[PDB]
């Protein structure tokens, strides 16, 4: 079975635990690592070429960048950097998390995720989200509490790790039902805003 | 159709049962979490 260690990093309170826990089987089969203060969630996705397992490392704590225990980053094969679109400080720390990550994990695929986009009073909008462009990374809006775009980071990483740009997920994993509403018109506007930001200098 | 031919580590490679990290055949404990190889 093909499995990949995915480190999920970002400021405390950005929604990392809420996000990973959406995957019900990854939550029921999670593994606690006492020496590193981490819960490892085994997240299976079913692709058109079979199952892929992301073993997602979610810190139990509220660590600053640079403050995770030695071992957390070892043998990571991919990563998600998360910030909170309602908190500008957490986006301004994205470069610090990226620096912390590549210090130990030299050349791994990384997705940048801006969480809590269900909250209407959004502070970090598409026009301000540029770090992924400067570092040639992929970015997605997500809402952990509504499952909005849950599969997007994993599909992007799966394609990079398997070397197959046409890889697809044949079905969504069983997810905890949405706890908040993600307005479909808001999602469409945000997706449009990101496309416009990308197509201009 | 599968992607098995991309992942063929050395004989004796083993997975940590505590943190699921893949370890090398000569390792006697996990390189990430220090759990002993069973
Ligand atoms: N409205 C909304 N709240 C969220 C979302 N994700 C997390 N929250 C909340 O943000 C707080 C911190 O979430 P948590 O998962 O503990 O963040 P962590 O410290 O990065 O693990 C919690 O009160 C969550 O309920 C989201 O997508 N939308
Ligand atoms: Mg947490
Ligand atoms: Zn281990």
């Amino acid at each position: 079975q093909v499995q990949f260690k995915l480190v999920l990093v970002g400021d405390g309170g950005t929604g990392k635990t809420t996000f990973v826990k959406r995957h019900l089987t990854g939550e029921s089969e999670k593994k606690y690592v006492a020496t590193l203060g981490v819960e490892v969630h085994p997240l299976v996705f079913h692709t058109n070429r079979g199952p892929i397992k992301f073993n997602v490392w979610d810190t139990a704590g509220q660590e600053k960048f640079g403050g995770l225990r030695d071992g957390y980053y070892i043998q990571a094969q991919c990563a998600i950097i998360m910030f909170d679109v309602t908190s500008r400080v957490t986006y301004k720390n994205v470069p610090n998390w990226h620096r912390d990550l590549v210090r130990v994990c030299e050349n791994i695929p990384i997705v940048l995720c801006g969480n809590k986009v269900d909250i209407k009073d959004r502070k970090v909008k598409a026009k301000s989200i540029v770090f992924h462009r400067k570092k040639n990374l992929q970015y997605y809006d997500i809402s952990a509490k509504s499952n909005y775009n849950f599969e997007k980071p994993f599909l992007w990483l799966a394609r990079k790790l398997i070397g197959d740009p046409n890889l697809e997920f044949v079905a969504m994993p069983a997810l905890a039902p949405p706890e908040v509403v993600m307005d479909p018109a808001l999602a469409a506007q945000y997706e449009h805003d990101l496309e416009v930001a990308q197509t201009t200098a | 159709s599968g992607f098995g031919d991309k992942f063929k580590p050395a004989i004796g490679t083993w997975d940590c049962d505590t943190c699921l990290v893949q370890n090398k055949p000569e390792a006697v404990k996990c390189v990430a979490c220090e759990t002993p190889k069973p």
